[PDB]
């Protein structure tokens, strides 16, 4: 119900507004099930905020955005404090950065980058996770690694477009390179079977002319 | 030409039943080549059966040596058979059929029978020779195939054999691969009796029109998952089973070639020796590049997947 | 190392094509002096062998090469470097020389690192040619353990896709006919 909540909210934002949608913001860090947050940022009243007065919680809504936890932890002057559900939904959300670039995450860069002293704990914020669908994987403990098999993705300051057109069109490269290496095989094995034929052309060729001769 | 194999020749084959050279050799059929519908159809089938065993009726022709299979098509079996037989109602729509098809076109008549062995291999029990040993007094130009559908899952590719008797009192020679299967303990007692009464056909295809579309279709729609790991030959079973037949034979052949050192003037001996030697070679090369093909498919997705960028 | 072996070859060459059937005494020493530096001692065994006794009354150089060659093949390093060190080297036997010490020193500390999990710090001095303490340090920086107390030494032991499709192509077409 998390995106029938969004859109809700999406459908006030476009009327009421200012502190009560900051608020409402808020409410939005707090409870659980939104992972989402480009398409909150592209509605016109938080750009309304934008020239407002009041900049702490639009500040706070872009680090969600886009910002991990320990952009978080530099910005505690400059963010509104935040709750037990909106610091866990962060956490949430720079564990999905950290799965999204290395698909097996030690121990040690977890107690690292979310300020995580007890490892107890980094079990229950591993599990509250994956119960919650966000992240799909295994834990290894005698490694101390996680292992993570899928994750979920974050929004794009416009500016990832670029790497995304690079990567497809490296994929489509490969992909091109592999069908010419396939073709190019294909015409070695007729090459190859054409030297088959030739060569047992020229034994019966060779056998009635014998044959001819006798 | 591909689809030479589908014209047929009513005078030629009045002319080979007459001819019956059969009948001057008991190997004389050698191959057994079946159309890609046939061989669909008996599959799905041998499958819908379950793990209960069903037959049905092949219709085909013959060319020299080898025996030809195109059509097959079940009969009434009223309660799972329970009259004698898997027939009960069978040329009521058996001949009826046969009329249709030489109505609506289908003029190849009765080449052989198919029978089931869900989950137990394919080869011809007692009752199978019985069978088959009357087929080829009637009809001579009779073929018994054997299909199995538990192990066409199993192993991957569909386990068929094609099989054909010897006369009452008529000795195979000593030449005979007899490649190893893997025969469930109720079974084996049976199989070991009657193992020696009947040959296997060499059975191929021919690619065809026929086989172009149903293979390239099928094949498209469901092998998105293109992977299916890779390799079903990972099971030993089969692997382990023909290499160690392969062993087998190849010790046999040294034991002869040992005692027929001593004999000096024996032809025969070294030529069944050395054709023991050459099946068993082009039995390890076909297993070598079955292997090697799917080795390279292997290869190339995976390194296509995993680090392409 | 590719420069010593382009000479090395050249060398070879001008011996098979000597006029007179000998090759100047510079060619013979810089012919010996390649081959120990490749450790290659049977072709350096058997050029000595080769060379007529003449040559070696007239030139004592390059029986003082043999005998560094001969220290070489008993594989006493603390006696090959003071052969080696011992014997003035001409111009064109200084440089090649020097090259052979080199090639002696990481050869020996491949060996001891190898075949040598703890080692009498005075062992490896003498097998390094070098005395005992900057040798200590010497291997420190190379990010090895060294006991003072027991002074032993532990050294710690250190296809394209094209290529591929190549080869099984060829199972292929050798599996075909
Ligand atoms: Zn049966």
């Amino acid at each position: 119900p998390s995106s029938n909540l969004l859109e809700q909210f999406i459908l006030l934002a476009k009327g009421t507004s200012g502190s009560a949608l900051t608020a409402l913001i808020s409410q939005v860090l707090e409870a659980p099930g939104v992972y989402v947050f480009g398409e909150l940022l592209e509605l016109a009243n938080v750009q309304e905020l934008a020239e407002g007065a009041n900049a702490a919680y639009l500040q706070l809504l872009n680090l969600f955005a886009y910002g991990t936890y320990p952009d978080y932890i530099a910005n505690k002057e400059s963010l509104p404090e935040l709750s037990t559900a909106q610091q866990n939904k962060l956490k949430h959300l720079t564990i999905v950065s950290l799965a999204s670039r290395m698909k097996c995450i030690p121990y040690s860069v977890l107690l690292k980058d979310l300020e995580m002293r007890n490892l107890r704990e980094l079990e229950d914020l591993i599990i509250e996770a994956v119960y919650t669908d966000i992240i799909q994987g295994k834990l290894d403990q005698r490694n101390q690694l996680l292992e993570v098999d899928f994750c979920i993705g974050r929004d794009i300051r416009k500016k990832d477009i670029n790497n995304i057109v690079k990567t497809l069109h490296e994929w489509c490269d490969g992909c091109e390179a592999v069908l010419l290496g396939i073709e190019q095989q294909v015409l070695r094995a007729n090459q190859y079977k054409e030297n088959h034929n030739r060569t047992q052309q020229q034994v019966e060729a060779e056998v009635t002319n014998i044959k001819k001769t006798l | 030409s591909i689809d030479e194999i589908y014209k047929y020749d009513k005078k030629q084959q009045q002319e080979i039943l007459a001819a019956k050279p059969w009948t001057k050799d008991h190997h004389y059929f050698k191959y057994c080549k079946i159309s890609a519908l046939a061989l669909l159809k008996m599959v799905m089938h041998a499958r819908s059966g379950g793990n209960l065993e069903v037959m049905g009726l092949m219709l085909g022709k013959v060319d020299g040596e080898t025996m030809i299979i195109m059509d097959s098509f079940a009969l009434p079996v009223e309660g799972t058979e329970t009259r004698v037989n898997a027939q009960a109602a069978a040329y009521e729509y058996m001949a009826a059929y046969i009329e249709n098809a030489k109505q609506v076109g289908r003029l190849e008549n009765a080449i052989g029978w198919y029978a089931s062995h869900p989950g137990y291999g394919c080869w011809l029990s007692g009752i199978d020779v019985s069978t088959q040993m009357l087929n080829q007094q009637f009809q001579e130009p009779f073929v018994a195939v054997v299909i199995d559908p538990t192990r066409t899952i199993s192993a991957g590719k569909v386990n068929l054999g094609a099989f054909r008797t010897y006369p009452k009192g008529y000795k195979p020679p000593d030449e005979g691969p007899s490649e190893y299967q893997t025969i469930p303990l109720n079974k084996i007692e049976d199989f070991g009796v009657h193992c020696k009464q009947y040959y296997a056909l060499e059975v191929s295809y021919f690619k065809s029109s026929l086989d172009r579309k149903l293979l390239e279709l099928l094949w498209n729609k469901y092998w998105v998952n293109t992977l299916s790991s890779s390799s079903l030959l990972t099971n030993a079973d089969y692997t382990t089973g023909q290499v160690f037949d392969l062993s087998e034979k190849l010790e046999q052949s040294e034991a002869q070639l040992g005692r027929g050192s001593f004999m000096l003037g024996l032809e025969t001996h070294d030529r069944k020796s050395e054709d023991k030697l050459a099946k068993a070679t082009r039995d390890s090369c076909k297993t070598t590049i079955e292997a090697i093909h799917g080795l390279m498919s292997q290869v190339i997705k995976d390194k296509l997947f995993n680090q392409i960028n | 190392a590719f420069s010593f072996k382009k000479l090395l070859d050249q060398c070879e060459n001008q011996e098979l094509e000597a006029p007179g059937g000998i090759a100047t005494p510079p060619v013979y020493g810089q012919l010996l002096a390649l081959y120990l530096l490749h450790n290659d001692m049977n072709n350096a065994r058997y050029l000595w062998k080769r060379i007529p006794p003449a040559i070696k009354s007239a030139n004592s150089e390059l029986g003082g090469i043999w005998s560094v060659g001969q220290r070489i093949w008993q594989r006493d390093f603390p006696g090959i470097y003071t052969t080696i060190n011992a014997h003035q080297w001409s111009e064109t036997v200084q440089p090649i020389m020097e090259a052979l010490r080199d090639a002696t020193r990481r050869r020996a500390f491949a060996l001891v690192s190898q075949a040598y999990t703890s080692i009498i710090a005075d062992d490896f001095a003498a097998f390094v040619g070098l005395p005992v303490e900057e040798a200590v340090k010497g291997i420190l920086e190379q990010g090895w353990q060294a006991d003072s107390t027991t002074r032993m030494v532990l050294p710690r032991k250190p296809i394209p896709n094209e290529q591929q499709l190549a080869r099984l192509t060829d199972y292929v077409a050798f599996l075909e006919n």
